[PDB]
RNA sequence: CCGCCGUUAGUUGCCAGCGGUUCGGCCGGGCACUCUAACGGGACUGCCCGCGAAAGCGGGAGGAAGGAGGGGACGACGUCUGGUCAGCAUGGCCCUUACGGCCUGGGCGACACACGUGCUACAAUGCCCACUACAAAGCGAUGCCACCCGGCAACGGGGAGCUAAUCGCAAAAAGGUGGGCCCAGUUCGGAUUGGGGUCUGCAACCCGACCCCAUGAAGCCGGAAUCGCUAGUAAUCGCGGAUCAGCCAUGC
C-alpha cells in the first residue's frame, strides 16, 4: 500500500537508496516489492562552444533524472519508524504517498 | 452554353468545369452544384437546361462575378488611392502592402529585376 | 508446448511465440495478409519455415511493437529464426550459414551539429 | 579509393523469384527511396508481358538486359593538356548495371503516361531491340569502335 | 545603455509583455535559457566550472 | 484585430467630444497614430506624429474605421 | 549511446498461462515476453587452413558480434598580431546637468539592382477526397488541455484527468486500401490580389500568426558554372524540444 518514489541525479547513490530501504523494510516487517527502476527522464540542453558568431562548434548537456519506486506490503511500526527517520539523501528527493 | 461573361466550360466534369469561371472557385462551384441540383461527378456533357439555367440563376441572384467583382477591387484600390495611405502609397510605387521584402524579392509586383549596373562592390575578394 | 524466440531490428521488437499445429500464422491481431498488404518482404520474412519446407506445422503467435511495418517484419523474421533454433537446435546447424541470426545495424544517426542528416552538409560556397 | 579496392555489398536476394537482377532493376526504377511502389510498377509490367507475350518474365528480362549489356565503351586518359577518348572493355558488373539504367531512362524518353506501361513496353521491344537504350548501346559501341585508334592508348 | 536596462525589467512595468529574461551571472537578455535564468555563455561557464548539478557533459 | 470591438484611444475621445461642445478652433494636436480613425472626429486637421514631426492629414469618409497612422508616410524616400 | 547474453527488479507488458467480463489488459492473477535501468560477462587474428622473415593478407567457421563492429564526446606542440572591449571581466583614452537616464513615437522590415544559405515548385513513381496501418524522442501545474457544445473553420463557453512509463500534447507521414482528374499554364504550382473573420497582446499602421471565400503570376525542370553524399549513408516523409505574449521557424 506504500508508494515511495525516489527522484535522483546521481544514479549511483540514488539506487543505493533504493535497495537499502528494501532490506530494513523486508527486515522490520514483511515483503517489500523490489526497488523497480523507472524511466530516467532526461532534459536535453545544448549550446555553442564559444561566444563569437560560430554557428558550428557546440556542446550538449542534459539533466539525468532517474526515477525509483518501492512498494511495501502492509506496514509495521519498526518499518515506518526507522524507515521514515533515518536517511542521508544529501540532495536526492524522497516523495512517498498513500495510493 | 454561356452562363455569365460568355463563359462556357465544354467537356469536363461540371465541378471543375464551372470552376473554370472567375468568381467561382472549388467552393462556390460545388456549393452551386448542390443548391441547384446537378450531380458533381456527372460531366457537363449530357447536361440539361432547367438545372444548367438554374445553376446560372444561382450564380447571379446570390453573388457577383467578373466585371463588377474587379471593379470593386479597383474602386477600393482607389479608396487606397484617394488619401495616400501606405497601401495606396506603394500601390503607386509598384510595391506590396505587406511591408515585408522591398530589398530583394517582390518581383511579382514590378516586372523582371532590371539590372542597375553592379555599382562595384566593397572589399569582398 | 511453447517454442519461443525473440525478434528485434532497426529499433522495433517482436515477442515471437511459436506453438505447433497447422503452421498457420497470425500476429498482433489482424490477419497477417492484410496487416502487411504493402511491402513484398512479407512472405520473405517467413523464409525459415520455407528453409526446411515445413511452412505449415508450427503455430506462431507474435507480438510486435515499434519501428515500422517493415521493421515489424524484420523482428518477426528474427524471432521465427530464434524459436526453431531452440526447440530443435538441430536446425541451427543449417541456419547460420544461411544467416538467420545476425541481428541488425541501422540508425538515423545522431544529427551532427553543423550538418543535416548527420552527414548531409550545407552547400559549400568558398566564394 | 587509394589504399583500398573497396567493397561490393550484396544486393537484395529478391523476394519474388530470388534473382538479384530483379532487385537491381527494381532499385533503378525506384525513386526517392520507396522501393516497394516502383517494384510494384515493375511487377504489373511483368504480368502484363506474360498476359501478352508467350515467354515467361525472367526470360524477357534476360533477353532485354542481354540486348543491351555493352562491353567496349569509352573513358578518358591524360595527354599533357588534351584528352584521350579511351575505348575500353567494361567490367561485367558495370556493363550490366549501367545497361539496367539505360532500360530505366529509356522508359523516361517515352511519351508514355503510366509507369508500368513504360517499363513493360521497354522490356518487350528491348528483348527485341527496338529501343533507344540499345540505340545508345551500339552508340557507345561506335564510340568504342570509332575511337579504336586509341586501342592500346588506354590509361 | 546597460546598467539601467537590467533595472528596467527588474521592477516589472505596466504591461506583462514588457518583461525580458536576464543572465544574472553575466547580464544580458539574448539567449538566456530561462530554465536556469542564465545566458548561453553564462550557462557554459557555470556547467563547465562544475558549479551546476543535474547536468552532464552529455555524450549521447 | 479586436475580434469583438474596434481598438481606439481615449485621448482623441475626450478631445473630440469637447470641441463638439461648441465647434471651435480648426486645429487638434494628437500624438497617437496607432489609433483607429472614427467618423465622430468629423475629420479636420488631425495633426499626427510621423517619426520626425507632426504632419496634419485630412479625414472624411473612405478612411472609415481603418488605422490613423497610415496616412502619415514615415518611410521617407521612394523608389 | 547503439547491437547478444545474463542476475537483481515488476502499477510498462501481457491468457504468454488461468477465471470472468461493460469481452474494450476491462475486472482478479501472474514476471513468462516486450520494456524499463542497472551490475558484468562477450572478441583477442582467440580457432581452423594457404602465403609473408615477421607486421599483415587470402579462405572457412564457431557467434548477436569480425579482423578498428557502427556512432558520439574526445582535439597536442604551434601558427594565424584569426574572431570578440556589443555577454563578462579588462590596461588605457575619453563625455560628466551629457557620449549619462526615462518616456512616447520612428527605424532595425526602406528599393532603380546584385549576392550566399534556403522553402516550394514546375507534375501521372503525380495532384485530389475516403478507410486502416507502424513510429521514436522530447514536453506539459497557474501549464498539458482529451469531452459535449457554438462556430464550415480560425477559436471561443460549460467541462475530466494531470507534480506524468498511469492524465493530455497527438493525427506521425509517406505505406497500404477505394473513387475522381486524363496530359492541360492542367483539380499542376500557389506567387500575388480584394470583401470580409479568429487569437495573443495596453497596442497588430509601419510591422503579428491564423481563418474564410472570390484572385489565381512566374514556373514546360535551369548555360557558364557549381554542391551534397560511400550504408540504413543519399533521396524521400512526418515528429518534438530549446527561447517565446505572440510570431515572421521555410532557421537551428
Amino acid at each position: 500500500k506504500i508508494r515511495i518514489k525516489l527522484r535522483g541525479f546521481d544514479h549511483k547513490t540514488l539506487d543505493a537508496s533504493a535497495q537499502k530501504i528494501v532490506e530494513a523494510a523486508r527486515r522490520s516487517g514483511a515483503q517489500v516489492s523490489g526497488p523497480i527502476p523507472l524511466p530516467t527522464r532526461v532534459r536535453r540542453f545544448t549550446v555553442i562552444r564559444g561566444p563569437f558568431k560560430h554557428k558550428d562548434s557546440r556542446e550538449h548537456f542534459e539533466l539525468r533524472t532517474h526515477n525509483r519506486l518501492v512498494d511495501i506490503i502492509n506496514p509495521n511500526r519498526k518499518t515506518i519508524e526507522q524507515l521514515m527517520t533515518l536517511d542521508l539523501p544529501t540532495g536526492v528527493e524522497i516523495e512517498i504517498k498513500t495510493v | 452554353a454561356r452562363i455569365a461573361g460568355v463563359e462556357i466550360p465544354r467537356n469536363k466534369r461540371v465541378d471543375v468545369a464551372l470552376t473554370y469561371i472567375y468568381g467561382i472557385g472549388k467552393a462556390r462551384a460545388k456549393e452551386a452544384l448542390e443548391k441547384t441540383g446537378i450531380n458533381p461527378a456527372t460531366r457537363v456533357k449530357d447536361l440539361t437546361e432547367a438545372e444548367v439555367v438554374r445553376l446560372r440563376e444561382y450564380v447571379e441572384n446570390t453573388w457577383k462575378l467578373e466585371g463588377e467583382l474587379r471593379a470593386e477591387v479597383a474602386a477600393n484600390i482607389k479608396r487606397l488611392m484617394d488619401i495616400g495611405c501606405y497601401r495606396g502609397l506603394r500601390h503607386r510605387r509598384g510595391l506590396p502592402v505587406r511591408g515585408q521584402r522591398t530589398r530583394t524579392n517582390a518581383r511579382t509586383r514590378k516586372g523582371p529585376r532590371k539590372t542597375v549596373a553592379g555599382k562595384k562592390k566593397a572589399p569582398r575578394k | 508446448e511453447q517454442y519461443y524466440g525473440t525478434g528485434r531490428r532497426k529499433e522495433a521488437v517482436a515477442r515471437v511465440f511459436l506453438r505447433p499445429g497447422n503452421g498457420k500464422v497470425t500476429v498482433n491481431g489482424q490477419d497477417f495478409n492484410e496487416y502487411f498488404q504493402g511491402l513484398v518482404r512479407a512472405v520473405a520474412a517467413l523464409e525459415p519455415l520455407r528453409a526446411v519446407d515445413a511452412l505449415g506445422r508450427f503455430d506462431a503467435y507474435i507480438t510486435v511493437r515499434g519501428g515500422g511495418k517493415s521493421g515489424q517484419i524484420d523482428a518477426i523474421k528474427l524471432g521465427i529464426a530464434r524459436a526453431l533454433v531452440q526447440y530443435n537446435p538441430d536446425y541451427r546447424a543449417k541456419l547460420k550459414p544461411l544467416g538467420f541470426l545476425t541481428r541488425d545495424a541501422r540508425v538515423v544517426e545522431r544529427k551532427k551539429y553543423g550538418k543535416h542528416k548527420a552527414r548531409r552538409a550545407p552547400q559549400y560556397s568558398k566564394r | 579509393a587509394r589504399r583500398r579496392r573497396a567493397e561490393v555489398r550484396q544486393l537484395q536476394p529478391d523476394l519474388v523469384y530470388g534473382d538479384v537482377l530483379v532487385t537491381a532493376f527494381i532499385n533503378k526504377i525506384m525513386r526517392d527511396g520507396k522501393k516497394n511502389l516502383a517494384a510494384r510498377i515493375f511487377y504489373d509490367a511483368c504480368k502484363i508481358i506474360q498476359e501478352k507475350t508467350g515467354q515467361e518474365p525472367l526470360k524477357v528480362f534476360k533477353q532485354a538486359v542481354e540486348n543491351v549489356k555493352p562491353r567496349m565503351e569509352v573513358r578518358s586518359r591524360r595527354v599533357g593538356g588534351a584528352n584521350y577518348q579511351v575505348p575500353m572493355e567494361v567490367s561485367p558488373r558495370r556493363q550490366q548495371s549501367l545497361a539496367l539504367r539505360w532500360l530505366v531512362q529509356a522508359a523516361n524518353q517515352r511519351p508514355e503516361r503510366r509507369a508500368a506501361v513504360r517499363i513493360a513496353h521497354e522490356l518487350m521491344d528491348a528483348a527485341e531491340g527496338k529501343g533507344g537504350a540499345v540505340k545508345k548501346k551500339e552508340d557507345v559501341e561506335r564510340m568504342a569502335e570509332a575511337n579504336r585508334a586509341y586501342a592500346h592508348y588506354r590509361w | 545603455a546597460r546598467k539601467a536596462l537590467i533595472e528596467k525589467a527588474k521592477r516589472t512595468p505596466k504591461f506583462k509583455v514588457r518583461a525580458y529574461t536576464r543572465c544574472v551571472r553575466c547580464g544580458r537578455a539574448r539567449s538566456v535559457y530561462r530554465f536556469f535564468g542564465l545566458c548561453r555563455i553564462c550557462l557554459r561557464e557555470l556547467a563547465h566550472k562544475g558549479q551546476l548539478p543535474g547536468v552532464r557533459k552529455a555524450s549521447w | 484585430s479586436l475580434k469583438k470591438g474596434v481598438f481606439v484611444d481615449d485621448h482623441l475621445l475626450e478631445k473630440v467630444l469637447e470641441l463638439n461642445a461648441k465647434g471651435e478652433k480648426r486645429l487638434i494636436k494628437t500624438w497617437s497614430r496607432r489609433s483607429t480613425i472614427v467618423p465622430e472626429m468629423v475629420g479636420h486637421t488631425i495633426a499626427v506624429y510621423n517619426g520626425k514631426q507632426h504632419v496634419p492629414v485630412y479625414i472624411t469618409e473612405n478612411m472609415v474605421g481603418h488605422k490613423l497612422g497610415e496616412f502619415a508616410p514615415t518611410r521617407t524616400y521612394r523608389g
